């Protein structure tokens, strides 16, 4: 069947890709699942990126498939971009969804519906795993960066939409006039979320190790 | 010769398919789509479903029924050469999953979550309910298994006993009909409204991570390019 | 849109609208549409639904068609969620730009807290001209005057493609090298380690110390610029004001009140007493959000929408003037393709047979008395 | 799915008489309504949802089953 | 309180709006118990033909 | 030879026991067993208490104290011949169990659920309970260790190590104590009322759940049949 | 108001006023329902002997 090792080369390129392209869509397709289903839309609207609740439970609810495929794929390949691999399908599935749909679809500005910023995390915790290769070392100070870093992270996008307007008589922030017009039908947060990832990037490390399992059945 | 732009199939067939859709409640989103008690419901919307329920089964029928029957019973003896071209095919079969997982899991779902941002629900039966639930699942579902089935019929390696993780990635599809289905239903009792934060849509993060045995299927499709005589060549060449 | 399917009693029996009016029915974008009207929480509040203590002034719309620019229940501004408390009526007014050129059904809601949004009547309102040409411009505490269309779009989008490109950056670069089925094998028969090394582990903390770095000197450089920021403003406002309303001259009570199966019509014994001092007829029954009227006693004008409107939809047994301190017993019917249409008819799959409306009576000079009514209603098929 | 979606129907011909309306004293009341109120103690979405979470309470048991199945010795 | 009489004398007698007028002491009582019995059959004779 | 209706008494002693009880209760339900503060309740109802009690752990360790002693001691070699016999009268003692069960389990328990529903509870002690939870559990548990005490000092087999699946047959029994106890002591605190569905009933569930473990020790014992040098003569001819 | 400023172990100081629950009372906050009329000190510096 193959011919030269040079041919070889070509398949394993080709197969590369294509591989490639299913990890990541089945990935896109199953991450966005989940950070949809086990959450009350905070990531929809710039007025619920607020200090406690979104500054919490994002980074929390979302160590789980990074955690995850970071146990196979840098334990079975040393390929350390699992992280981030993870948090680029749900950014892109995401952006599509709110470009096309939140504003293509129903007319929600963009600077109204933009996601959350998730990539820093990601890196972290991939070069963190990467360098001193021990799973408990990222599980503890990986996680801890992925759950710090995410508020400081969205900060350069959010902050312009919190400057003060005296809007009717009533203090709000841009945020709130922009969630009030457009019409739907406090750093301790942060390491309570770094603390919490913690024991999710642990569990889901574990989770991984089943979603690796290459048994047959009868 | 190899691997064909058989593949090209495979990519456009549902970027078509989809697109055409994505026009098609683009202009009856709004016209028929908005008020269900309305007769222009029940013809450009009700009626679709019906449609496609029914070429699903069809299709499903003729798709796994094929490659069943047309499965190598003389594998035992076939060459590394087609080991490959098979094996590639198989890969091909993968991107197909992949691209229609895409479009239902991520397209679809979270078109749906905007839909339900701009009107309030006139039934379980609305435009993106029917293309997300009743036309995206079941589709990528189909695929699911057709992979599946390629790969146990077409492949040794595959062909000896019931891959777990491939099994877990094309029933968690499956499974996600009650599970995105109580979605509407559980949230009913306690609060109706759609808050996707509520534990009726738990089975649907539960089923969507099975999408994860992805990473186990793809393991052992390269443990089966590497039986099948591959990856010895230009490996141990490096 | 959304009513219609939800339960025929919720709809009766949670909140009444009534003296809705609205200031254009056709607008050109960039225009203002104002709606004014009163709601009262009815006194039997469905358990199913958790009492109003949060509840919020909302839009009925296919989304921002129009933005809303204020609401008002009371005097007061209403951004946030309000404490509604049964039994009492309520002024609101919501106020309305057009941003997308169409023919829009607009209604009137409550976000109700615990289970439901609370569905007022829908009128079709029209908005001509082209979304390029809508503004929302807005003033802030710190001088700028930005466009809330536009506002902030140019940076969320720069630091989302940065951050992604970043991404993509770190996949990239090991990505030059061959993906899988070398490096998965590599790994099994003898050791990996030889897959990374230096030129590698220092790019790792390359990225590491970068991202760090960026995200900190970003942060603080949008503290730079943005010096003056609050919190997101929230938080329940209680302290609603209510309308004050003059204990009502006329007493009704509700004998039997039965719907025909396959029907369109509901009738009930009323015996209306007329305490207070001019005769007195009855001109309307409201029940949810379908207006039935004695076209003989009362005409609306505001352009109640045309589908919710019934003209001569309500006929009464005997309607001459009821002396004062005359006491009556009639037999009243409220019938209306809008019975079937908005499925009020559709109490019978219903757990609960009870209805609530607002009957509203004239004096002789056209002065109004609003007695509420509710009931148990009884099914007749035979 | 069937064990779920059955069960209903499957009542449904003795419930069925027990649904006929009654005006019981000016209030609309079932004849089921009016027995538990007489003898004195002291919607096929719901089908679906029923039939949807049977599944993995089916799944579940079967291995709970595998457990109780098992064929050990102790000391 | 104290009654005197006989349990076979009560009635509980109740006018539907679909016409007939029933006990509800024992309205209803024959056909439920067809269905158990008839469903009931069915299950030992499935049991049954495999015994 | 071979084995006798030693099992109609096994049978007929809990009717008979039980039916007398039925009616016991059925004259003194009504009759002192709605008042428990009088004293007709301290003298047909209390007393009936303190008497099981006392009757139960008598019989209890007259019970399994004889089946402990008589214990075969020289196993080693005793014919196929009376494995069979024995493995019989296991088989009786197994109806037992299965029988005291029902009436357990089933019978005086749903009673019991009757009862709560007719009258409102003056005591932890009302008739159905001296009946249900202090005299219908022992009997049954004392059956159910009988029954694996005869297995393990009776047959070989089951005289090697412990029965996992008949230790929890027997001891999930012995466990409902608490388990069907904390039926009105957990329902006390959100919510006094005996509702079935609350938590405080889970623990009773979970026990019963536990007289699936018969699955398990019928397995057992048919195997123990098996190796006694039986199912090879009709087994075989079939 | 505050009856001593200065006082000896074992003497008493007592303390009076009036409180108006606001009409407008936070969200975050359950209403008093179950309220608990407490003295604000480092600990049993003084022991409450009665509160009304």
């Amino acid at each position: 069947a193959v011919r030269s090792h040079a041919e070889a080369v070509q398949v394993s390129r080709t197969i590369d890709w294509m591989a490639l392209f299913v990890v990541f869509f089945v990935i896109v397709g199953s991450y966005h699942i989940h950070a949809m289903l086990t959450m009350g839309d905070w990531d929809f609207w710039s007025d619920w990126k607020d200090r406690r609740l979104w500054v919490t439970v994002t980074p929390i609810v979302l160590v789980t498939f990074p955690a995850a495929v970071q146990s196979y794929l840098w334990e079975r390949y040393r390929l350390p971009w699992g992280a981030t691999v993870c948090v680029l399908g749900l950014l892109l599935g995401e952006w599509i969804n709110r470009y096309f749909n939140f504003w293509g679809w129903t007319y929600f500005p963009i600077n109204f519906v933009f996601p959350a910023s998730l990539v820093p995390g990601a890196i972290i915790l991939d070069t963190v795993l990467m360098l001193s290769g021990s799973y408990l070392f990222t599980a503890i100070v990986g996680a801890m960066g992925w759950g710090l870093i995410f508020y400081p992270g969205n900060w350069p996008i959010i902050a312009p939409l919190h400057v003060p307007v005296e809007y009717n008589g009533m203090l709000m922030s841009i945020a709130d006039i922009q969630g009030y017009n457009y019409v739907r039908t406090a750093p301790v947060s942060a390491f309570f979320s770094a603390f919490m990832s913690i024991l999710i990037y642990f569990m889901w490390h574990f989770i991984g190790r089943w979603f690796s399992n290459e048994r047959f059945l009868q | 010769l190899l691997d064909k732009k058989w593949l090209t199939f495979a990519l456009a067939i549902y970027t078509v398919f989809y697109l055409w859709v994505r026009w098609y409640e683009g202009v009856y989103g709004w016209s028929a789509g908005l008020d269900s008690f309305a007769p222009e419901f029940e013809t450009y919307w009700m009626n679709f479903l019906y449609t496609e329920i029914v070429l699903e089964i069809v299709t499903a029928s003729i798709l796994w029924g094929y490659l069943w029957k047309t499965r190598d019973r003389n594998l035992a003896a076939l060459t590394p050469r087609e080991e490959l071209r098979r094996n590639f095919t198989h890969l091909v079969w993968l991107v197909a999953y992949a691209w229609a997982i895409y479009w239902g899991a991520s397209y679809f779902t979270e078109q749906d979550g905007t839909w339900h941002q701009t009107i309030v629900r006139d039934t379980d039966f609305t435009p993106s309910h029917i293309i997300e639930f009743y036309l995206s699942y079941p589709i990528y579902i189909i695929t699911g298994f057709a992979a599946f089935i390629y790969a146990k019929t077409r492949l040794p390696f595959f062909a000896k006993g019931i891959s777990l993780p491939y099994l877990v990635l094309v029933v968690g599809p499956f499974m996600i009909l009650p599970n995105v289905g109580l979605n509407e239903w559980g949230h009913t009792f306690w609060f109706m409204e759609e808050l996707f934060v509520a534990p009726l849509h738990y089975g649907f993060v539960i089923f969507g991570w099975l999408a994860l045995a992805v990473m186990g299927t793809l393991t052992q499709t390269f443990y089966s390019f590497a039986q099948g005589g591959l990856g010895q060549s230009l490996c141990e060449a490096v | 849109h959304g009513e219609k399917s939800q339960a025929a009693f919720m709809r009766m029996r949670t909140i009444h609208w009534y003296d809705l009016s609205w200031s254009k029915e056709k607008v050109k974008i960039n225009e203002t549409v104002e709606i004014k009207g009163k709601f009262h929480v009815f006194e039997g509040w469905p358990e199913t639904v958790d009492e109003p203590d949060v509840a919020f002034l909302n839009v009925g719309m296919p989304g921002p068609v129009f933005i809303r620019k204020e609401s008002y229940i009371g005097g007061q501004l209403v951004p946030r969620s309000v404490r509604l408390e049964i039994g009492k009526t309520y002024d609101f007014r919501v106020v309305l730009k057009a941003r997308r050129p169409g023919d829009w059904h607009v209604h009137t809601m409550m976000n109700v807290q615990g289970g439901g949004p609370i569905i007022g009547p829908g009128k079709w309102i029209t908005v001509e001209g082209s979304m390029s040409e809508f503004r929302n411009p807005v003033t802030t505490l710190t001088g700028q005057t930005v466009d809330l269309e536009n506002y902030n779009e140019g940076n969320t989008y720069f630091w989302h493609a940065f951050w992604f490109a970043i991404g993509v950056a770190w996949i990239g670069y090991w990505s030059r090298r061959p993906i899988f089925i070398p490096r998965l094998l590599m790994v099994d028969a003898g050791r990996a380690d030889e897959l990374v090394s230096a030129t590698d582990r220092k790019v790792a903390m390359g990225f590491l110390a970068a991202t760090i770095l960026i995200v900190v000197m970003a942060m603080s450089s949008a503290n730079s610029k943005y010096p003056i920021t609050i919190p997101l403003q929230a938080g329940t406002m209680r302290g609603m004001k209510p309308l004050e309303l003059p204990a009502p001259t006329v007493s009704v009570k509700v004998e039997d009140a039965t719907y025909r199966v396959p029907g369109r019509a509901m009738r009930m014994k009323l015996t209306i007493t007329n305490h207070g001092n001019s005769p007195i007829r009855l001109g309307e029954f409201y029940t949810a959000s379908v207006r039935f009227l004695d076209s003989d006693v009362y005409k609306d004008t505001t352009g109640y929408p045309e589908d919710l409107l019934a003209e001569d939809g309500l006929s009464v047994s005997d309607n001459s003037p009821l002396a004062p301190g005359e006491t009556r017993t009639v037999d009243v019917t409220a019938s209306d393709a809008a019975w079937e249409v908005y499925r009020l008819s559709d109490i019978i799959y219903d757990p609960d047979s009870r209805f609530a409306g607002l009957l509203f009576f004239f004096d002789a000079t056209g002065n109004r008395q609003v007695v509420q009514i509710d009931a148990p209603l009884i099914p007749s098929f035979m």
